[PDB]
């Protein structure tokens, strides 16, 4: 499979908007994740979602299963000091190859 | 949870890395991701359980080994200037749609 952000990286002003692009291509039924990697750690998990139209949430972080167009954008309204590191947007293969595709993901840079 | 070792290293072309893993919750799923720039997370070996391996996506150049439950290793051979990026381990956990948990990495560099 393969996973698309179309964002490489994001600079906003604390408190700004936030909306990370996650657009995929799968052979079935995939969950969807989506990690985040803060300065020199591995990635962990924030949050997935299983079924479509279904919403997965964290952290004020969240991201709508949307089967039809493929996608599963990352949002947070208000963006803080400790949320800048990079997303990464992932579809975990559990019902099939159990093997988790990752996309390039995005380094988010929040000048107060 | 999962941790490596070792954390940092350098490594001249032509000398042989081996990367360790090890998880402590006895997951039968573990992997090794190489992260580099433009390309984000990419799996070069997975381990579906104990004794047994599988290639990833990028496995040239690599070769893993799954001994026991606990432990998952990667070795590079004989290293080249292109494996210079930083490599995550993984655990998969069944339970949460194989949700993963990585280890804090292994920054290497080939001279």
């Amino acid at each position: 499979d393969s996973v698309t952000q179309t964002g490489g990286q994001v600079a906003l002003s604390e408190e700004d908007f936030l909306t990370i692009h996650c657009n995929y291509s799968a052979s079935g039924y995939p969950a969807l994740f989506w990690y985040v990697q803060y300065p020199g750690e591995g990635p962990q998990f924030l949050f997935r979602a299983s079924r479509d139209k279904e919403k997965g949430s964290s952290r004020g972080f969240e991201a709508t299963y949307n089967k039809e167009a493929t996608s599963f954008h990352l949002q947070k309204a208000s963006v803080q000091e400790s949320d800048s590191a990079v997303y990464y947007c992932a579809l975990s293969e559990n019902y099939g190859n159990e093997k988790i595709t990752f996309g390039a993901g995005t380094k988010l840079t929040i000048k107060p | 949870a999962v941790t490596q070792s070792p954390r940092n290293k350098v490594a001249v072309t032509g000398e042989k890395v081996t990367l360790s893993c090890n998880q402590t919750n006895n997951h039968n799923n573990m992997y090794w991701y190489r992260q580099d720039t433009g390309h984000g997370l990419r799996l070069i070996y997975y381990s579906y359980g104990a004794g047994s391996t599988e290639k990833g996506d990028i496995p040239d150049g690599y070769k893993a080994s799954r001994p026991s439950q606990e432990n998952f290793s990667l070795t590079l051979e004989s290293a080249t200037p292109s494996q210079t990026s930083v490599y995550f381990c993984a655990s998969g956990d069944a339970s949460g749609a194989e949700t993963l948990y990585f280890g804090p990495g292994t920054r290497l560099t080939v001279l």
